[PDB]
RNA sequence: GAAUCAUCGAAUCUUUGAACGCACUGCGCCUUAAGGCAUGCCUGUUUGAGUGUCAU
RNA sequence: AGAGCAUAGCUGUUGGGACCCGAAAGAUGGUGAGAACCAUCUAGUAGCUGGUUC
RNA sequence: AUUGGAUAUGCCAUAUAAAGCGCUUUCGAAGAGUCGAGUUGUUUGCAGCUCUAAAUGGGUGGUAUCAUCUAA
RNA sequence: UUGACCUCAAAUCAGGUAGGACUACGCGCUGAACAAUAAGCGCAGGAAAAGAAAAUAACCAUGAUUCCCUCAGUAACGGAGUGAAGCGGGAAAAGCUCAAAUUUGAAAUCUGGCAACAUUUCUUUUGUUGUCCGAGUUGUAAUUUCAA
């Protein structure tokens, strides 16, 4: 009716028809692959959480869930430890036996000195003991960066390993 | 004026797709973020325990979570609301503890420079 | 830091440095154009304080409107359309007299490069602020326009919402 | 008709009375054609236009091939071989200058980001 | 008009003479340049490069908020105002504010020469904190011909209404 | 390689019109038929002037 | 020793252009040259006129 | 054929660096012709005009001191 | 005489940008009759605007914004009429950046030219490295934003 829309009725040129027309159709899973394998491509987001063993939701749903078969004292809580929860399905157990196998995959924490910090360590122990680290951190003329006791802890520490 | 809701079953359709788009990108974590437990701020409900905004700094420093960590794995952060009763710290810091206990938190890649 | 002097000072609005700068001033911001390039802010406290910058792409204009709608608001859109090419960023009053009050604009180009580069004001590039003095988003605009928190400060209510099921 | 991937295996100068002797030839053959000639006389017409959009096709396309190696990896270019999608597009942030972060957003995310986990049932 | 008190004294600066004298110590103690500095950067670069305890650096104080940090610290010994400075409000507290820190001070003529001494087109201010040991005399000489020559004199129409 | 065919990333796209060398097709200018020659503004570059302030 | 709540239909009634139609308002914005003409607010109206279907 | 986010694995990684959480015989800046007061209109807001601030101050509430907030 | 700085200039100097159109839905300045309406004017985007409390409340307190339901055709104003909001239930959720404190043991910052090296939705797009100049101490980075 408007005249854009006259205009291209009467042209001769096609239409630039374009096809994305399909509802029911669920977003595909990527990011985590063992979701991604272990995912059912026709139930709904929750059906799928519940089916792996996942929670859709921390909190309360505003609704009713589906039934589809008929089914047969601040001391102790700040202070209280709980040791994790079981993993109710095997979906969660390949995500838990990844996780930890990559955590202690990459697990090196440990920094190793430098040149310059091996020798600047080397100067200071060499002169103020091994024990004392106040009096190493006090000095002016070796300890020309003023670190502080920590930082020349640490340089020890990482010295070790 | 009249508005009327011929789109109503189209809008519940978009949102549950959103949810799902949602819930595509983000494959194994939950659509929504933990919510603490508070009261409303009236007489008439007062007796009632809702869903909050998001835990107080002081309610995820007795759970053991640092402020700048909680958000990275989902739990929210009220500095507006503040605990005046030991009722109100206790019951979220639980909903916390509880929550740090079913979380699987998968590793990062770090880089490690060779030298020191 | 010397901006706390500043900032003091300019409370006392009409004192005896005050007085004689504001009137010393408005005689020779009377000789140039109404809208003239100011070389740098004659308050760089207040100008700072506003999110202006001495570096490249953050431009002060000055410009006198006639006393007697909002002053500030009528001097940004003004300047604003002096300048077509660059954004309005704030304002703030400078000078002023019997017969006109003196504002200063602080303007941004959004195409240098150090604009672009910027962060804190790559904000400003894009194109949903193209005038924003036009549609009173800046701040003499928006406290023009009544948009506030509180109890201080009509079309869904003059519809019938009518529902499917009702 | 000529063939177009034969014709850009040509030299340029070539090209040049190739489009000459074919702009008589469409000429001098109008003026038979006007007066009185055949319908196939206005076949020829046509393949001898086309054959002369082919042969114009190619030496503003060879041109314009130049052109842009002429100025290959060089700072300003003209109007004419700069890139044309929409003028918006053309004002917008670059995506290198989009992602630009300050100092305080990069140590932000690099020591919390948002992390990956899940919630057991 | 009549010019107030705080912005008339910047009419009467130092005297040609101990302006001389005072751009002479402040000369032997100008910022490194961006060149200089440079070469020196890249001199410990290669020392560090093939395999390797300075002293503190001695030059001017410049920068506004800087130098007025440093009168506030009593950090200063001599901050020199320049007398021309566009927007006055910049540094019409300044020599009070010398006044309350018991600080020695002085008014030079333009700021273009403040500038040349820091290696910038133009300098507000500039205060000296340190200086070698050698050059104590020569400060301490300066000091004493600021205070005869601008504090010692005038410090009668800095208090009239100038002008008019 | 047909097509009054489809797709479409390359080329071309008369005079106008925000319409831009001045009038509105004439009338022009400069440089080498072609290249050009609107206005405001922003960053920079270069050439100048000033009884501006200072140093020698 | 509670009788109500919800939906549907019917009827009445009050608003919306409100059974249809019939007099020019007035205002806003333009065109042409005081007056004229054009388009929207505007379904601004007729205590009434005429009509209102097996 | 284009591109998303990830994963895995190499090569580099300017870490003499940069962060979170402990502790304090040490400190802790906070937006003015603006708030506000008086008077005229539009609609408490907004604006003009005359005047013009403060630092545990200022705003807004419940008290009819307390609560809450931290504007330009 | 020269130089530094400032100011005023000029240039068919180099590199950019603005206008006009469409406006269903944004946001402004307005504005009749009869509605904070029509019309007029200005300015945008795929959404706009709003937005991380100078917010509520008087409770066992809540906690940016927006939208829906409810509150409620209620309170209030003024009998008629006009007519909200806090709470409550949902949709969605995300938080932050500066000014104001000396980097002062070192303007640590940035644009541009030139030269190489890459890179491309792309010979059309983006950068990186080096050098020089400029910006900048009348303040560009790092650090801090009261939740500290």
């Amino acid at each position: 009716a408007n005249p854009r829309q006259r205009n291209k009725q009467r042209s001769g040129k096609p239409r630039l028809t374009r096809r994305n027309a399909n509802k029911k159709a669920k977003a595909k899973i990527y990011g985590n692959f063992v979701i991604q394998q272990n995912w059912d491509k026709h139930a709904t987001l929750r059906q799928n959480y519940a089916r792996l063993g996942l929670l859709a939701t921390p909190n309360y749903v505003t609704g009713g869930v589906e039934k589809l078969y008929p089914d047969p004292t601040l001391d102790d809580v700040l202070d209280k430890e709980i040791s994790i929860a079981p993993a109710k399905t095997e979906v969660v157990r390949q995500l838990e036996e990844e996780a930890v196998k990559k955590a202690a995959r990459q697990s090196n924490k440990m920094l190793p000195l430098s040149a310059f910090e091996h020798a600047y360590i080397q100067r200071l122990i060499n002169k103020y003991g091994t024990e004392d680290f106040e009096s190493m951190a006090k000095d002016v003329k070796l300890n020309s960066k003023l670190f502080n006791g920590s930082k020349l802890k640490n340089l020890y520490i990482r010295m070790k390993a | 004026y009249v508005k009327t809701w011929f789109n109503q079953p189209g809008r519940k359709l978009r949102r549950r797709q959103a949810r799902q788009t949602k819930a595509a990108k983000i494959a194994p974590r939950p659509v929504e973020a933990i919510r603490p437990a508070v009261k409303p701020p009236t007489i008439r409900y007062n007796m009632k325990v809702r869903a909050g905004r998001g835990f107080t700094l002081e309610e995820l420093k007795a759970a053991g979570v640092s402020r700048r960590v909680a958000s990275t794995i989902g739990i929210p952060v009220d500095h507006r609301r503040r605990n005046r009763s030991e009722e109100s710290l206790q019951r979220n810091v639980e909903r916390i503890k509880v929550y740090l206990a079913h979380l699987i938190v998968f590793p990062r890649k770090a880089g490690q420079p060779k030298k020191g | 830091g010397a901006y706390k002097y500043l900032e003091e000072l300019a409370k006392k609005k009409q004192s005896d440095v005050n007085l004689f700068l504001s009137r010393v001033r408005a005689w020779e911001y009377r000789q140039m154009n109404v809208i003239h390039r100011a070389s740098r802010p004659s308050r760089p406290d207040k100008a700072r304080r506003l999110g202006y910058k001495a570096k490249q792409g953050y431009v002060i204009y000055r410009i006198r409107v006639r006393r007697g709608r909002s002053a500030r608001c009528t001097a940004e859109e003004r300047v604003g359309r002096y300048c077509s090419n660059l954004r309005v960023l704030n304002s703030y009053w400078v000078n002023q007299d019997a017969t006109y009050k003196f504002f200063e604009v602080i303007l941004v180009d959004p195409s240098h490069k150090a604009i672009r580069r910027d962060p804190r004001i790559n904000w400003i590039v894009n194109p949903v602020h193209k005038h924003r003095e036009s549609r009173g988003l800046t701040s003499i605009g928006k406290k023009s326009r009544g948009i506030g928190k509180g109890h201080r400060f009509w079309l869904r209510h003059n519809t019938l919402s009518l529902r499917r099921y009702r | 008709a000529l063939k177009t991937f034969e014709l850009r295996k040509q030299s340029q100068e070539n090209l040049a009375e190739q489009l000459q002797e074919l702009r008589q030839e469409l000429a001098s053959l109008r003026v038979q054609k006007i007066a009185g000639g055949s319908g196939s006389k206005l076949s020829k017409i046509k393949t001898t236009r086309k054959d002369i959009a082919r042969i114009l096709t190619v030496i503003n396309e060879s041109n314009r091939l130049a052109a842009r190696e002429a100025y290959k990896n060089k700072k300003y270019i003209p109007l004419d071989l700069r890139q044309k999608k929409t003028r918006a597009i053309r004002r917008a942030l670059t995506p290198y200058e989009q992602s630009r972060k300050t100092l305080k957003q990069i140590k932000k995310e690099r020591y919390f980001p948002l992390r990956k986990y899940a919630l057991k049932a | 008009l009549k010019v107030p008190p705080a912005i008339a004294q910047f009419q009467k600066t130092l005297d040609k003479n101990t302006a001389t004298q005072v751009f002479k110590l402040l000369n032997k103690y100008r910022p490194e340049t961006a060149a200089e500095k440079k070469q020196r950067l890249v001199a410990e670069a290669e020392a560090v490069a093939n395999g390797k305890v300075s002293k503190k650096p001695y030059n001017v104080k410049y920068g506004l908020n800087h130098v007025v940090a440093l009168i506030e610290a009593k950090k200063a010994k001599l901050v020199l105002i320049a007398s021309d400075v566009d927007p006055i409000e910049l540094v019409v507290f300044l020599p009070a504010l010398c006044k309350k820190m018991g600080v020695p001070y002085a008014i030079v003529k333009n700021k273009a020469r403040l500038g040349t001494v820091i290696h910038q087109k133009t300098a507000a201010v500039l205060a000296v904190t340190e200086v070698r040991e050698e050059d104590k005399n020569e400060l301490a000489s300066i000091v004493s011909a600021v205070d005869a020559n601008f504090s010692a004199k005038y410090d009668e129409s800095r208090r009239k209404w100038g002008g008019g």
